[PDB]
């Protein structure tokens, strides 16, 4: 499915762990993938270090279960990681991607009316931006005229940041320009653990 | 004469030579490592510890120029890779061919051939 | 010296056919082994189809048995994945790659991989409509609205603006077509000094825009 996350701090200790059963061979390798490439091998024969891949990394095999442990996480390492089977499975497991723990930043909160580019199309999109934020767990609510929206809208985080290890979101809502020429305020509200209480950016049609 | 092991999967085998033709009728190494890479699966699958060993005792027997005959290893070891390879190769069932069937190969101390054992 | 390349990728209805290319060079297609590791996106890898060399021991995942077959013709050194009656669960990026036998037993060699979009939805460009700025720091972007398939690539001024920048990852909406946001913040002092255009790329339908974003 979708991969488990795990929050880490740089040299920390961690150890993965791939379930199986005892009936599959030791020919268990680990891959490491950051966004937007291709998987890279670090462990082949669940035990051996693949060439140019640091000490820290290490594999192991305690019966039905595949362990990779990284005994000093560093900044290159927050990924996500899988292993696969050997013959005659060659499945790969649930990956799990290690983010990097940081300090609680609460988010800058912008709002985007409409262009009059795109009312003279027939819609309307507003946008919330929420910028440098941690941790990833923000709660971006729409309210047209002081009523809760679902379904019209939706949302998009980036990775985390490199440098600051923050997260970025933006929050689209779109409605018929019809419907956006009924009412009078939209604002997105965003609850955050960074902030002390509930933002609420906001703009009038006109 | 003998000739370095050239078979990717023989390497690290225990011993440094081999002579052809060997124990399957290749008459080269590259021809022996083509119809060798058909048991690759079982070597990766490790249902016998020693069956990489076995196997290259077949199809790259040891070469020393004194003894004048390719030298497999032993019966005591071909039937413990048959017997414990045999059940993932039942659920794919194709069976240990007769080229590989195990009394063939000579005893460990039998009247007329010699054997090899593990490292 | 190992490489492979994903060809054949790109955009197909329910039930059509694609067959994907994996060019091999630097190693013999022939008596080697070849997988092909698919990810939708935002989730993890699936293993779906392999050789292990030889034209027998062609084995395949539940997932696509019966749908998807392997071939090869080592004149050209190509590996290919014909995929037939496609769903729209399909939908991934599509790996293919080598698999070192002894003693890795591992795939060691990736291609970079291609996008493969099963959908009912049709080759549709964007519109790209302006974020206007209004903390000492202003924001501003661009919204990409509407189009299929993904990709579209957006740069700032023509690459010349990367610092603070944020490219959302697109969003595929209950029509079927998808939506990005980029954003970016300027000191709020250069607005009516310094010019800021984002710079759209929807390779599959031909579009290019550049649009200028001003208050």
């Amino acid at each position: 499915q979708s991969p488990s996350s795990l929050s880490a701090s740089v040299g920390d200790r961690v150890t993965i762990t791939c379930r199986a059963s005892q009936s599959v061979s030791s020919a268990v390798a680990w891959y490491q993938q950051k966004p937007g490439k291709a998987p890279k091998l670090l462990i082949y024969s669940a035990s051996s270090l693949y060439s140019g891949v640091p000490s820290r990394f290490s594999g192991s095999r305690s019966g039905t279960d595949f362990t990779l442990t990284i005994s000093s996480l560093q900044p290159e390492d927050f990924a996500t990681y899988y292993c696969q089977q050997g013959w005659p499975f060659f499945t790969f497991g649930q990956g799990t991607k290690v983010e990097i723990k940081r300090t609680v930043a609460a988010p800058s909160v912008f709002i985007f009316p409409p262009s009059d580019s795109q009312l003279k199309s027939g819609t309307a999109s507003v946008v919330c931006l929420l910028n440098n934020f941690y941790p990833r767990e923000a709660k971006v609510q729409w309210k047209v005229d002081n009523a809760l929206q679902s379904g019209n809208s939706q949302e998009s985080v980036t990775e985390q940041d490199s440098k600051d290890s923050t997260y970025s979101l933006s929050s689209t809502l779109t409605l018929s320009k019809a419907d956006y020429e009924k009412h009078k305020v939209y604002a997105c509200e965003v609850t955050h653990q960074g902030l002390s209480s509930p933002v609420t950016k906001s703009f009038n049609r006109g | 004469k003998c000739q370095p092991i050239e078979i990717p999967m023989c390497k690290d085998i225990g011993y440094q030579m081999t002579r052809m033709p060997n124990l399957m009728g290749h008459e080269n190494q590259r021809e022996a490592a083509i119809q060798l890479h058909e048991f690759a699966p079982l070597v990766e699958y490790g249902c016998h510890g020693h069956l990489r060993f076995f196997l290259c005792s077949l199809y790259a027997p040891m070469c020393t120029e004194q003894v004048s005959t390719p030298i497999p290893a032993c019966r005591v070891m071909c039937e413990q890779a048959r017997l414990k390879c045999s059940p993932i190769m039942e659920q794919f069932n194709f069976k240990w061919p007769d080229s590989l069937d195990c009394r063939k190969l000579p005893n460990k101390n039998d009247p007329n051939y010699l054997c090899m054992e593990a490292p | 010296e190992v490489q492979l390349v994903e060809s054949g990728g790109g955009l197909v209805q329910p039930g059509g056919s694609l067959r994907l290319s994996c060019a091999a060079s630097g190693f013999p297609i022939r008596g080697s082994s070849i997988h092909w590791v698919r990810q939708a996106p935002g989730k993890g890898l699936e293993w779906v189809a392999a050789t292990y060399g030889w034209p027998g021991s062609i084995t395949y995942a539940d997932s696509v048995k019966g749908r998807f077959t392997i071939s090869a013709d080592t004149s050209k050194n190509t590996a290919y994945l014909q995929m037939n009656s496609l769903r729209a669960e399909d939908t991934a990026v599509y790996y293919c790659a080598r698999r070192h036998t002894y003693p890795l037993w591992a795939l060691d060699y990736w291609g970079q991989g291609t996008l493969v979009t099963v959908s009912s939805a049709s080759t549709k460009g964007p519109s790209v409509f302006p974020l206007a700025p209004s903390g000492g720091t202003a924001a501003l972007g661009c919204l990409v609205k509407d189009y299929f398939p993904e990709p579209v690539t957006v740069s700032w001024n023509s690459g010349a603006l990367t610092s603070g920048v944020h490219t959302f990852p697109a969003v595929l909406q209950s029509s079927g077509l998808y939506s990005l946001s980029s954003v970016v913040t300027v000191p709020s002092s250069s607005l009516g000094t310094q010019t800021y255009i984002c710079n759209v790329n929807h390779k599959p339908s031909n579009t290019k825009v550049d649009k200028k974003v001003e208050p």
